[PDB]
């Protein structure tokens, strides 16, 4: 009988959770998803041969539940710790909020760190904003520093809207917990 | 010679389909041949019986509409060992009946303990892998060409596309790309990364364009009572299906009271598998579903999907967590109830007896559970357990009646 | 209820062949009650065949001139095993192949995997036995009995009794004796020890007579390409021979002047494996041979007997100087090429060629040999050669020819 | 493939040896025989279970072949020294002449002592010309002795015209050989 993977998905609100996983494990694009009143996914995937069952667990990003939320910590076998390329504010919870809590409560258990909406590093609107912050979209080279720094596997990007990224995303993540 | 060219042909692509690592593509261009040869031979008095005989394993052998018994049972060894490399196991047995007789006729027991061996093997791996799970026979795709100027005759076509084991979208996507980019050049191939139905009326016939959408097989009742196991619903299908959201006013998602669901089946000119690895389109239709027919629908795929979770003797414990967990501990599946179930159409009774099961399920679930975990939960299943109950008192207020 | 008082009689039957280990005749019981079953279920419209189906195992199968699907499913099973524990292999599949539709109807995929490793396992014991040579599936015997006073309706009653494996002539005249000797008392039974054909006319009324005489399997020369196998040769018989000595004039052995042979022939009412372990013999006649005839019969046995010695990829060393030894250093042969070779019946073109076959097949032998000893022979294989070659030349005299 | 035993017949001539060979592998009574030109016998038989193939060597017991009898001898994995019962000049050519010649050429090869026509110690005439000479049917006792004496597997006794003993004979010959 195939093994199954517990995989919990953190991260700030709105940097598109929910929509990587509802892309992976549908195939959709953003644009084409049918509403949903559950959460959480299961996918089957193949990894060196063989296949495996991906259990995602997805997770509220807004203070509101920081009390709920590691309720769902333990028996996890991997973390994915997501921020917005394109939301420097998401990027610093990664250090400040999000690998702390998860290394709290599950301080063994392996984390990638994944960069989402990659796809807006080219949007020209979301470039003026930054800079009229005097920012830039994080690139993979400065994640790359935070991810060893931290200590996560590794990491990874993608985009749910263009779906560039996303089947890497989910085979380290599997990878990484093994 | 037609048949001798018919022949030739086949063999090329199953070689062409090996080297792909296509195999049930090459086992489908082994009984066609063979089925050919067995035409031809039960014509002549040599073979007892012909083409109708290998339609069980695949009705596109209608399609098939020097040779001697040597070469028949030859091919007839080649199908079962082809059938054997593509994982169709449930197949081998057809093919061999065939050749039984000859072999006991020409007192060749050395080679019946041999195919005998195969189709133990075969019925072994059958029950095996109906249990683990672990044999992947392929994921389907609808795509869609548009743009005269770089398909040409190529241009509004849809096909059916049979891809390897679980291969993602994005997968298939690129694979596409990359071909016409080194066909096209880079800058002329676009991806219409959306599975709405397009009109021609609003592309720009500068660029090639490619449509990708995952479809699965589609099954009508009388199909899903003749189709029993998983096996016989992933082999010698037709037709595949997908679904996209709409309302009625604006954009496609919206409020529960107003989410659509347009289901398109669409179906292709053979079956599959096939001796290639995409068909066209022949036809198509769809339905549409009312909002609250997308509500029933939803709720009932889940109760179906906690039942069977919690049936299992072998339960999957982080599965049904991540199920249950996503079922009680989320508005949520209330927001149906709100907007279809308090002070129209009289269906309703339907979505008030799915929300019976469900809350069942999710009761029986939470006992499963209960007696699963470590106690490094607990805390969890106790939350779990107070967010179900919270929702059954909400449920069966709105109701008016127990919960 | 006539049928369910066959299969009650067959059954009980088939349990006194088990505790007996006469696993053939346990084995043809439920083959019959298995025919019988699905006759009935024919008939009704539950079960495709029938009786006939069942023909191919045993032509006995005629004779058989509550009951439903799973009853029959049980009892085929039942014959599959059984004829396993008897050692005809062959056969398993006759009555497989009725199952395997059913199996595959109702998707019971281990029952076809188990079915499908027996026949795995039954063909690859038939080459292994067809090899070695260590399957005995029985020896025969023709039983007279004689004598009103003790056998009362059996006396005048010839019988063809199958007894296990390699039972000599005197194990089953004693379990005979012994038997008959228990029911009626020592000193009152006596065995026919000898085999001519015996008048009533000149026993003793005080005592009960036993004829028991070994038989083997008779077959026509069509019978014989019909039947290609050994075991084809061993399943389905009907009929046996054995032989007798006698001279026109006086004494049954002779010069091999005035040697005759009779050659008697056997028809059984029922062919063997049958229900049961005995069968009354139907009919008989018998063939006289001539001293010539009597000579060639014995030259073509011993020529075909060097040959397959000696064709053997496997030789066997031992049994071929056998055989070789008592060939050349023995008189001997060359007392029929005195008596019939010599300046009658110009028949006598076969002898000389049998003859011819004769010397040849030894000459082969001493070669084979002489590539076999290790030393501590040599003068024997000379003694051989010498004897050999002696004999040739006086061969080589008579016929006024080489060899 | 089956294994194939060779067995060596001896005797002085007229105690039976041609007729229990024919008798044992033909299941034949003496007054049945076919007459054949040729000579050596071979049987299959079923010792503990299994098959074998027995493969029996016949000779002259006259004199006149004393030289040509010992050439069959190499190879041989047991011998039959034979007498018969109702034959004291037999018995005593067992040890004056029998074993000693067997001995002779195959020094650790086994034998049985084989006593033949027990049939004819119930014989009325046979009785009489023994008695005339003040002589006896040689007993199974007295046999038993010679056989350990002489040091042969052991001594068994039988008739080819009853084919009482028969089949034992050559039992305890595989068994012997063995
Ligand atoms: N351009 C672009 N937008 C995206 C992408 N992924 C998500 N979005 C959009 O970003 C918004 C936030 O997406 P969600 O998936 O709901 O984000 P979330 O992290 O799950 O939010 P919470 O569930 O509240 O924690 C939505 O409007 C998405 O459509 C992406 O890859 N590219
Ligand atoms: N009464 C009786 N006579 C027997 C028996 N066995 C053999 N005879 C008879 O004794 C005579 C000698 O028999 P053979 O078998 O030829 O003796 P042999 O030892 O082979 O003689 P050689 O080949 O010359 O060494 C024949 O007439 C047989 O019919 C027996 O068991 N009982
Ligand atoms: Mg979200
Ligand atoms: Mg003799």
């Amino acid at each position: 009988h195939m093994q199954t993977i517990k995989c919990v998905v953190v991260g700030d609100g709105a940097v598109g959770k929910t929509c990587l996983l509802i892309s992976y494990t549908t195939n959709k694009f953003p644009s084409e998803y049918v509403p949903t009143v559950f959460d959480n996914y299961a996918v089957t995937v193949m990894i060196g041969g063989e296949p495996y069952t991906l259990g995602l667990f997805d997770t509220a990003g807004q203070e509101d539940y920081d009390r709920l939320r590691p309720l769902s910590y333990p028996q996890t076998d991997v973390f994915l710790v997501c921020f917005s390329v394109v939301s420097p504010s998401s990027f610093e919870n990664v250090k400040e909020k999000w690998v702390p809590e998860i290394t709290h409560h599950c301080p063994k258990t392996p984390f990638l760190l994944v960069g989402t909406q990659i796809d807006l590093r080219d949007d020209p609107s979301t470039i003026e904003k930054l800079a009229k912050n005097k920012q830039k979209p994080i690139t993979p080279e400065t994640a790359e520093k935070l991810a060893r720094d931290l200590k996560a596997v590794k990491y990874v990007e993608c985009s749910a809207l263009t779906q560039k990224g996303l089947k890497n995303v989910f085979d380290e993540a599997i990878l990484a917990a093994l | 010679s037609t048949p001798e060219l018919r022949k030739t042909w086949l063999d090329s692509m199953a070689r062409i389909h090996v080297k792909n690592g296509d195999l049930s593509e090459a086992a489908m261009c082994y009984v066609h041949v063979t089925a050919l040869v067995a035409e031809y031979l039960t014509r002549k008095g040599v073979f007892r019986q012909g083409c109708t005989a290998f339609r069980v394993i695949t009705p596109n052998i209608d399609e098939e509409a020097h040779f001697n018994e040597d070469v028949l049972m030859e091919l007839l060894e080649q199908c079962a060992d082809g059938l054997w490399k593509a994982e169709r196991y449930e197949l081998i047995a057809d093919i061999y009946k065939l050749i039984i007789p000859i072999y006991e006729k020409r007192r060749d027991f050395e080679r019946l303990a041999h195919l005998y061996d195969t189709l133990h093997r075969a019925y072994s791996k059958v029950t095996e892998v109906m249990h683990s799970g672990r044999r992947l026979l392929g994921t389907y795709f609808r795509v869609a060409f548009f743009g005269q100027g770089f398909f040409e005759d190529e241009d509004g076509k849809e096909y059916i596309y049979k891809e390897p084991k679980l291969t993602p979208l994005s997968e298939i996507s690129q694979r596409l790309l990359k071909l016409y980019s080194d066909k096209f050049g880079s800058e002329n191939v676009k991806m219409i990364q959306d599975s709405g139905k397009v009109n021609p009326k609003d592309l720009d016939s500068k660029y090639a364009y490619i449509q990708v959408t995952h479809v699965i097989p589609f099954f009508d009742e009388k199909e899903l009572q003749e189709r029993k196991t998983e096996f016989e619903r992933s082999h010698n299908i037709r037709r595949f299906m997908f679904e996209m959201p709409f309302t009625q006013t604006g954009k496609r998602q919206g409020g529960v009271e107003e989410q659509c669901k347009r289901r398109t089946i669409l179906t292709a000119i053979h079956c599959f598998p096939y001796v290639k690895k995409r068909i066209p389109v022949m036809y198509q239709h769809h339905t549409d579903l009312n909002p609250i027919e997308v509500a029933i629908d939803e709720m009932s795929k889940k109760v179906a999907e906690l039942r069977q979770l919690c049936s299992s003797a072998e339960v999957d414990m982080i599965k049904l967590q991540l199920k249950l967990q996503g079922s009680v501990s989320v508005a949520g599946p209330l927001a149906y109830a709100r907007a279809f179930l308090d002070d129209p159409d009289n269906k309703v009774k339907l979505l008030k007896e799915v929300f019976r099961q469900f809350v069942e399920a999710c009761g029986q679930a939470l006992a499963v559970n209960e007696r699963l975990i470590k106690e490094d939960q607990l805390e969890y299943q106790e939350e779990m357990k107070a967010n179900y109950r919270e929702m059954a008192k909400e449920l069966s207020e709105i109701m008016h009646e127990q919960l």
